[PDB]
């Protein structure tokens, strides 16, 4: 089975710049490589087939080149609409296979998150569970560390995080982290803190509350 | 197949008036009939545009095919224009390729 | 215009059979060179080709899945049908149908919008919607965050709006997480000037079509 390896996993570039995306096959596929573009919530969009043929309706800043085992998709000057996930797919042989994708993201200036913490509601606690939520709002780059503390004990393995797609207007990300404890456990402790470290923050920012105090 | 793909591409290349005036024996296009196709096409003499196709076909036939000589092609009744022959051969080969056979 | 549309989102129990229909327009399934394939994409993962069929009923299947797959077409109905047996949670994915962009080669020029297929033992359940209480007092003088925690529903998706869509500025609705319980949870938040917490009403409108549940949740200052 032909394995397609796309590099890099994530490419961060600014609009105006030239992009190069790579796709490498485990064995020769001659010239038969297709490229697709995919935006969140949408089907893939065919851009290139047979290595270098530009699909109708695709603007001329896009080009495919390569043969054999080494292929590239280039964009001469990135427009905002070009930031998306890109997949390669070989059509030299059966079974037809796709690479794992390159996410092309907008590189912008660093933006520190504003951070907010939310206690569990009384309504939820009635049901036996406590979800504690920490929000990191409008930041860049995507990398950030969220550290839950409960009475100064560092928590790990009992949270889940999710991150929005990069914002279309300001190119930032937002992150939600939810710490989950049983009501019994929640009531055993006082201080709930979310400590955030990010490139934009000179030192970590901590948001906290004391159980029962509001 | 790499050989099949290449032959498909050549036939696409030369059919997109091939050997105008040249007629060849029709073939009952069914699976594996690479020998019969060459036995017919090898008989075209003044057309350089199909020479590659001829060489390419020889790769698919386990025996030597020489003009005037027949074995795999059992019926010689209808004669058709080369262009038509090669177009029909193309659709047949594309089916083989799609089938993985 | 060439269009393709996959049949509605479906829930399949583990071991059960998935049947998907693709309805096509702008071409005929008996016209020379026409073909349709199925390609799936698990959430957050890569595309995977499953199978395709041509206008003359020539078929190809992904060899890793061949024993499980059947594909068929019906020109009079403009429909291509994919059947996949012995479904597993790992088969949870968006399933696309797509037309081949060539008369004999395999790449895809027109695509359906995709349909979500979820494989799970879980039962359809609407969410509980809990407030994420405003993060400061109205008098604080900073920008406040508030939100709704849309917890323990199944299957995907939910949609969230604020104030019936009148409030869109500063809204972030997060991708759902799958919890160990097999139920999903997400948050929707909005930032607003703390001064508006006195004056302005904030209601999240949560819609979970799979269970026909709609919830309007008013989010107020936590009376401290």
């Amino acid at each position: 089975e032909i394995v397609l390896t796309q590099s890099p996993a994530t490419l961060s570039l600014s609009p105006g710049e030239r992009a190069t995306l790579s796709c490498r096959a485990s064995k020769s596929i001659s010239k038969y490589l297709a490229w697709y573009q995919q935006k969140p919530g949408q089907a893939p969009r065919l851009l290139i087939y047979s290595g270098s043929t530009l699909q109708s309706g695709i603007p001329a800043r896009f080009s495919g080149s390569g043969s054999g085992t080494d292929f590239t998709l280039t964009i001469s000057s990135l427009e905002p609409e070009d930031f998306a996930v890109y997949y390669c797919q070989q059509h030299n042989e059966y079974p037809y296979t796709f690479g794992q994708g390159t996410k092309l993201e907008i590189k912008r200036t660093v933006a520190a998150p504003s951070v907010f913490i939310f206690p569990p509601s009384d309504e939820q606690l009635k049901s036996g569970t406590a979800s504690v939520v920490c929000l990191l709002n409008n930041f860049y780059p995507r990398e950030a560390k969220v550290q839950w503390k409960v009475d100064n004990a560092l928590q790990s393995g009992n949270s889940q995080e999710s991150v929005t797609e990069q914002d279309s207007k300001d190119s930032t990300y937002s992150l939600s982290s939810t710490l989950t404890l049983s009501k019994a456990d929640y009531e055993k402790h006082k201080v709930y803190a979310c400590e955030v470290t990010h490139q934009g923050l000179s030192s970590p920012v901590t948001k906290s509350f004391n159980r029962g105090e509001c | 197949s790499t050989a099949l793909r290449e032959l498909i591409e050549e036939l696409v290349n030369i059919t997109q008036p091939l050997c105008n005036g040249s007629m060849v024996w029709s073939i009952n296009l069914t699976a594996g009939m690479y020998c019969a196709a060459l036995e017919s096409l090898i008989n075209v003499s003044g057309c350089s545009a199909i020479e590659k196709t001829q060489r390419m076909l020889s790769g698919f036939c386990p025996h030597k095919v020489s003009a005037g000589q027949f074995s795999s092609l059992h019926v010689r009744d209808t004669k058709i224009e080369v262009a038509q022959f090669v177009k029909d051969l193309l659709l047949h080969l594309k089916k083989l390729f799609r089938e993985g056979r | 215009q060439v269009t393709l549309k996959e049949s509605g989102p479906v829930l399949v129990k583990p071991t059960e059979t998935l049947t998907l229909t693709c309805t096509v327009s702008g071409f005929s399934l008996s016209t020379y060179g026409m073909g349709v394939g199925w390609i799936r994409q698990p959430p957050g993962k890569a595309l995977e080709w499953l199978a395709h069929i041509w206008w003359d009923d020539v078929k190809r299947y992904n060899p890793a899945l061949k024993s499980r797959l059947t594909i068929s077409k019906d020109t009079s109905k403009s429909q291509v049908v994919l059947t996949m047996t012995n479904m597993d949670p790992v088969d949870t994915a968006t399933y696309y149908c797509a037309r081949m962009g060539s008369d004999y080669d395999v790449w895809f020029d027109y695509w359906g919008q995709g349909t979500l297929v979820t494989v799970s033992s879980a039962s359809t359940k609407g969410p509980s919607v809990f407030p994420l209480a405003p993060s400061s007092k109205s008098t604080s003088g900073g920008t406040a965050a508030l939100g709704c925690l849309v917890k323990d529903y199944f299957p995907e998706p939910v949609t969230v709006s604020w104030n019936s869509g009148a409030l869109t500025s500063g809204v972030h609705t997060f991708p759902a997480v799958l919890q160990s319980s097999g139920l999903y949870s997400l948050s929707s938040v909005v930032t607003v000037p703390s001064s508006s917490l006195g004056t302005q009403t904030y209601i999240c409108n949560v819609n979970h079509k799979p269970s026909n549940t709609k919830v309007d949740k008013k989010v107020e200052p936590k009376s401290c």
